[PDB]
């Protein structure tokens, strides 16, 4: 009955670069998400599963959380239905997803003075994500009818965009840490309960 | 930079004669960053030719892109009077390029 | 039909500053590029920079390395360029060009220009 | 390792006259992704540590005077001081970050006079 | 304000070794990588080698000309970056600096400087081998 390591999660150092998010296994520990409820620090926390705090007195077989980093104006695209660059080409959600989504801002930490390009975001593919795909490619992005030689230069672009996270920045612009927190019931015995 | 010249700098051909415009480059690099445009005083340039062979979209047969490695060409099967225009090739490259060339005219004689 | 339209015609004074804007039609603005180019009259093209429009990244020529800056912004579709330190010798036309671009594909090369700008410093 | 080259060695210079350097790297530090070139410029006085001047040589860092700025881009770059100070004399270095760190054999900028 | 303090220099003969440290100040050093900077006089400045902060693996690397002589370290609980040279050449007589440059694009430090910016540096001190 060990206490799930939420902190490895949400109190963690770094995050992935959206264009290829963190995904972790949470298995056979016991969970409460009503102390990040109930915490206060979160700029969102929505069901697009079972209610926020209906959730907790279910089980599952697994949980998994998906980690990285948006401008908190594109933290709408997190969730079914939704289109948009992060939406299609880093991140998908399923029609028929069930979990939560948690952003938090991450301004205090993340943004730096002169810019912090570390977090990566997908700006071209050839085409639309398939949920939960995690395309981490870096081949050069190819154009028109023209062959692309793998050299950046016209209708040859890389696929993959730095974010502009500065201090400074709009909240719209600023970086939101994400989690999302996606639920399953396998044909098993449930390993996860609060 | 790389450097584009071309040749000759004017010519004077007759409606209905073959002609021929070259191009130079300082340095070889690729076809496919090469194009040609054509352009009329008092208007905007247009493309003829792109992967210094293709033609652009409306473009008659007559036209066609030629050359390879450092040296180009493009020529025209017979003049039309509408094929009297000043002509300029340029080079995509890399970037850090998309130099053009001095130009060229063809002239009525 | 795909066309682009620049902003009309502007006297300027030496020392001052001059922007264009150009606006996209017909097309997808976010998978093409838009070059810059501009023409004194009598004289041969010269290219003075380029944008990539889904990424922002910008080239320039070394003749006008840090005198201009250009940008977009896709929610207008419109490119601009802006011009600074003017001297008389910049007067020229400037053009903005871009490829065609489809929902699936953009041409290999300028096919479209706009009609040009008038840019004269007195 | 990856070694940067600068030019020239020195440069006397009148004051308030403008003044450049130029610098080489033996490989770009384009990094494709993020299209930010990895170079940094510093400046040394005699009996002081370095201290840096422009992280990305395309910004300029807090107490920096507006007169400092640099240009270029991949394996070649210049600094340019828009014109030069008698506060401003020193001993400027190159530094990349594209991979662990090097530094330039730096190059000095002195007042000219008779 | 921010400041560093450096020791261990000093004369050391040929083919000895020597301990050099440097003591962290106000802003958290254990996030932040570090790094050693040499000049000889009348040289200009060289690379010595750099450490990792504790989020990593915690590893190091070398210039190549010092690689295997030259060993990096840190104490936590001191906040303390350490050096050790061994089989010292003549070649290597220089002020070694303790320095941050370079951590700020790699480490996980937030906007909050301190002083407005990131680059510290020491006086340094000097190590003459002969
Ligand atoms: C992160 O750590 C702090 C330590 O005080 C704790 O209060 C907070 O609840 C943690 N966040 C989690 C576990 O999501």
């Amino acid at each position: 009955t060990n206490l799930c390591p939420f902190g490895e999660v949400f109190n963690a150092t770094r995050f992935a670069s959206v264009y290829a998010w963190n995904r972790k296994r949470i298995s056979n520990c016991v969970a409460d998400y009503s102390v990040l409820y109930n915490s206060a620090s979160f700029s969102t926390f929505k069901c697009y599963g079972v209610s926020p705090t209906k959730l907790n007195d279910l089980c599952f077989t697994n949980v998994y959380a998906d980690s990285f980093v948006i401008r908190g104006d594109e933290v709408r695209q997190i969730a079914p239905g939704q289109t948009g660059k992060i939406a299609d080409y880093n991140y998908k959600l399923p029609d028929d997803f069930t979990g939560c989504v948690i952003a938090w801002n991450s301004n205090n930490l993340d943004s730096k003075v002169g810019g912090n390009y570390n977090y990566l975001y997908r700006l071209f593919r050839k085409s639309n994500l398939k949920p939960f795909e995690r395309d981490i490619s870096t081949e050069i992005y190819q154009a028109g009818s023209t062959p692309c030689n793998g050299v950046e230069g016209f209708n040859c672009y890389f696929p993959l965009q730095s974010y502009g996270f500065q201090p400074t920045n709009g909240v719209g612009y600023q970086p939101y840490r994400v989690v999302v927190l996606s639920f399953e019931l396998l044909h098993a015995p449930a390993t996860v309960c609060g | 930079e790389i450097v584009l010249t071309q040749s000759p700098g004017t010519l004077s051909l007759s409606p209905g004669e073959r002609a021929t415009l070259s191009c130079r480059a300082s340095q070889s690099v690729s076809s496919s960053y090469l194009a040609w445009y054509q352009q009329k005083p008092g208007q905007a340039p247009r493309l003829l030719i792109y992967g210094a062979s293709s033609r652009a979209t409306g473009i008659p047969d007559r036209f066609s892109g030629s050359g390879s490695g450092t040296d180009f060409t493009l020529t025209i099967s017979r003049l039309e009077p509408e094929d009297f225009a000043v002509y300029y090739c340029q080079h995509y490259g890399s970037s850090r390029g998309w130099t053009f060339g001095q130009g060229t005219k063809v002239e009525i004689k | 039909q795909m066309q682009l339209v620049q902003s009309g015609p502007e006297v300027k004074k030496p020392g001052t500053s001059v922007k264009v804007s150009c606006k996209a039609s017909g097309f997808t603005f976010m998978s093409s590029a838009v070059q810059w180019v501009r023409q004194a009259r009598g004289q041969r093209l010269e290219w003075i920079g380029w944008i990539v429009i889904g990424s922002g990244n910008t080239n320039y020529a070394q003749k006008f390395q840090e005198r201009v800056t250009i940008t977009r912004d896709m929610s207008t579709s419109t490119a601009y360029m802006e011009l600074s330190s003017l001297r008389s010798e910049d007067t020229a036309v400037y053009y903005c060009a871009a490829p065609y671009c489809s929902s699936i594909s953009c041409n290999d090369g300028f096919d479209i220009w706009g009609q040009g700008t008038m840019v004269t410093v007195s």
